[PDB]
């Protein structure tokens, strides 16, 4: 369960992408616990000693034992869902003059322009925040856009978390800023459309071993080796995979089926031998092949020993893993009927997942 | 031309006061087998074309008269005889080329052609701005419709418009290179275009790769070319100034996984022309050739309906032979010539292929 209750709560991903960045939604019952007004400014303290202030809002569908929260603060904090969080009411401190600059990675240092009053003044309305934080203003048109990343070097009042009001002066320098905080392009569970039941089901499998293996392996369950995904690929498969890896904190290792087939004796096996070699250090990590059906479709009626040696090389590498520094190999294909069942047994993927397609609700 | 002139620097024929067929550009249009020094050999072959006519008919010996060195010249024909004499060497491949095709040379249809403005040209000029707008247009489109009709010329049109040299990859071009297992080089052509960027990579009649090979031992049931195309897409992006352009007669039969969105996104249909476009494309052909308006260009448009651009570009081209003008078999342009051509030209007798497009394109 996600249960934690009272003035102290537990952090749970918001069940809606939410309109706002500072929206942290709590039920009437949950609000009565801390005794605060809807939309109140409350500074929440959490693990790692990282703090933030947010607005309260409401579903009617929540349980008082959780907190539906933005991905901004969780990313700024770097939180993995399931942490016990400490929240309390605090009166508002407000900025006077605020300086903002975008992060290095997102822009590449190629970006400059106008819109100080278009972005910030429109985002100048009622944003509670922590000083030294990456604040995001979305809008305009999509398909190149996920948020707009502004890192805070300074706020005229210093060493205080402050809400952004209408009386503050704003600045956009467009010069260097700290890149420490991730680009939202690096995924968040919110970026997965729907599939709430499938999200948690898959997540609990990889998460618990990847979090603390020393019981969930030792005193419980057993760690599996890999997971295969089904349904139309290229849409959620590549996204969900990195959406499992980034949030769990486990490093992500990219593979390409066609690149391996594009290669041959040597580099083909070197690569698969090179990746896992790199995985040992980053282990525990997430290993992923979207293309599983391309490299190992074999139903008998393929030909060469090169394709049989590399796929058989993959067979060896699976069993060669210790399940101690355990790493998880993920896979995806359009249909299970096409792929090879010799990859379906223990020693390797024994775990298969079926992902359907959205509906009027899923969309 | 700048290398040849160095061998014109080695000849006292004269140039830019002599302007004539001997102008080095017009002769440079004939030859790709060669490079700088091969031209030196060529002018030596041309210079030798001279000596073989001159010196033998003189029957020279240790005495060399001065008059010959004076009265002797180097004509334009010996170059042709040197150009028709060939020793092709330079690497087997297709090379970048800049055509003259443009909106002026395409009668076509403004509706589908106009979409090419925003599809290609705009992404070319402003790849950094769409980031500001927060937009990432597609990676390429796919043309399908009646065979011929100039669908190949449509890309040569945006080629000169894009102000970038052009490469056309056609099915037969891959097959000849495929026998040598050079498909890896076919992929290198794309990395080559990148080093030459901006440049346009045009995949033509890509449905022409599979038909001859059925299903045989390629990468397995899916082609290695498909494997090369999948990897070809790994390198490029919407960021690069290089543009992928699909053109296909049958954008179904092969392996739709590669035709899947994210690989080739936009599905664009080339419809057959109509009375007006039939007339416009007709006016473009007849303006170059001498015209006696005994025909009524609207009347021969009455006769003509259901004729694709291929038949028209061929009909415009085919009736030209039946008509004779500036020689003494002459018969001027008349409805009789276009009347006899009406029987020679094959109409569109298959509405099947037409309805597969319309039904599939609509829903």
């Amino acid at each position: 369960m996600e249960s934690n209750n009272g003035i102290i709560l537990r952090v749970a991903e918001a069940n809606s992408t939410d309109p706002g960045m500072s929206r942290v939604r709590l039920d009437e019952s949950s609000r009565r616990l801390l005794d605060a007004e809807i939309g109140d400014v409350v500074e929440i303290e959490k693990v790692r000693k990282t703090v933030g202030r947010v607005y309260r809002a409401r579903p009617e569908d929540e349980n008082k034992g959780i907190v539906r929260i933005d991905s901004v603060m969780r990313n700024n904090c770097g939180a993995s869902i399931g942490d016990k969080v400490k929240v309390r009411k605090v009166r508002t401190e407000i900025a006077k003059k605020v300086t903002l600059a975008p992060i290095i990675r997102k822009d590449q240092r190629l970006k400059f322009g106008e819109g100080i009053e278009e972005y910030v003044q429109r985002a100048l309305i009622r944003r509670p925040m922590l000083e030294q934080d990456n604040i995001s203003v979305p809008g305009l048109t999509l398909a190149g856009q996920t948020g707009l990343l502004f890192k805070v070097v300074k706020t005229l009042p210093s060493k205080v978390p402050v809400e952004i009001g209408e009386e503050t002066k704003i600045e956009i320098r467009e010069e260097p800023a700290s890149e420490v905080l991730e680009e939202v392009s690096r995924i968040s569970y919110e970026d997965i459309g729907g599939l709430s039941e499938q999200l948690g089901k898959i997540r609990e499998m990889i998460e618990l071993p990847l979090k603390h293996p020393e019981l969930f392996e030792r005193l419980g369950i057993t760690p599996p080796k890999g997971v295969i995904l089904y349904g139309p690929p290229g849409t959620g498969k590549t996204l969900i995979a990195r959406a499992v890896a980034n949030e769990s904190g486990a490093n992500f290792l990219s593979i390409n089926g066609p690149e391996i087939m594009s290669k041959y004796y040597g580099q083909s096996e070197q690569k698969l031998r090179e990746i896992f070699s790199k995985a040992e250090e980053t282990a525990p990590s997430i290993i992923f092949i979207d293309e599983i059906d391309s490299i190992a479709p074999k139903r008998e009626e393929v030909q060469g020993e090169v394709e049989r040696r590399v796929v058989a090389q993959l067979l060896t590498l699976m069993d060669g893993m210790k399940e101690r520094g355990h790493v998880i190999v993920i896979g995806a294909t359009n249909r299970i009927d096409a792929i090879d069942p010799a990859l379906r047994r223990p020693g390797r993927f024994d775990r298969e997942i079926e992902i359907g397609v959205p509906d009027r609700n899923g969309r | 031309k700048e290398i040849l002139m160095i061998h014109t620097r080695n000849m006292p024929l004269g140039m830019s006061e002599e302007e004539k067929n001997k102008f080095l550009e017009e002769m440079a249009d004939y030859t790709y087998g060669f490079v700088g020094a091969d031209l030196a050999a060529l002018v030596r072959e041309s210079a030798m074309n001279a000596l073989r006519r001159y010196l033998p008919e003189i029957d020279l010996d240790k005495p060399i008269p001065t008059e010959i060195l004076e009265k002797m010249v180097v004509t334009e024909d010996d170059f042709k005889n040197a150009l028709k004499s060939i020793e092709p060497s330079s690497l087997r491949e297709v090379m970048v080329e800049v055509p003259n095709v443009h909106w002026d040379d395409i009668g076509g249809l403004e509706d589908v052609k106009r979409e090419i403005k925003e599809t290609v040209e705009l992404p070319l000029l402003k790849p950094d701005v769409f980031k500001r707008l927060g937009i990432r247009p597609s990676k390429g489109f796919l043309l399908y419709g009646p065979p011929g009709v100039g669908k190949t010329l449509l890309a040569k049109a945006v080629a000169t418009e894009s102000n970038a040299n052009f490469i056309s990859i056609k099915g037969p071009e891959v097959l000849s290179k495929w026998v040598g297992e050079s498909e890896k080089a076919i992929r290198e052509i794309f990395k080559k275009a990148k080093q030459v960027a901006p440049a346009i990579v045009f995949l033509d009649e890509i449905d022409s790769i599979a038909p001859r090979r059925g299903t045989t031992s390629d990468s397995g049931v899916t082609e290695r070319i498909v494997n090369q195309l999948l990897t070809s897409l790994d390198g490029i992006e919407v960021m690069n100034g290089v543009v992928v352009i699909g053109a296909t007669n049958r954008p179904d039969i092969m392996d739709p996984a590669l035709l899947r969105a994210g690989r080739f996104d936009k599905l664009i249909y080339i419809p057959p022309p109509d009375k007006e476009a039939r007339l416009s494309i007709l006016k473009v052909h007849t303006k170059n050739m001498p015209l006696a308006p005994d025909v009524d260009l609207n009347d021969i448009a009455q006769r003509t309906e259901g004729y694709v651009g291929a038949d028209l570009e061929n009909l415009c081209r085919e009736a030209g032979m039946n008509a004779y003008r500036e020689n003494p078999d002459a018969t001027s342009v008349s409805q009789k010539n276009f009347l006899d051509a009406l029987k020679t030209i094959r109409p569109s007798v298959d509405e099947e292929v037409i309805k597969f497009y319309r039904t599939l394109s609509e829903t």
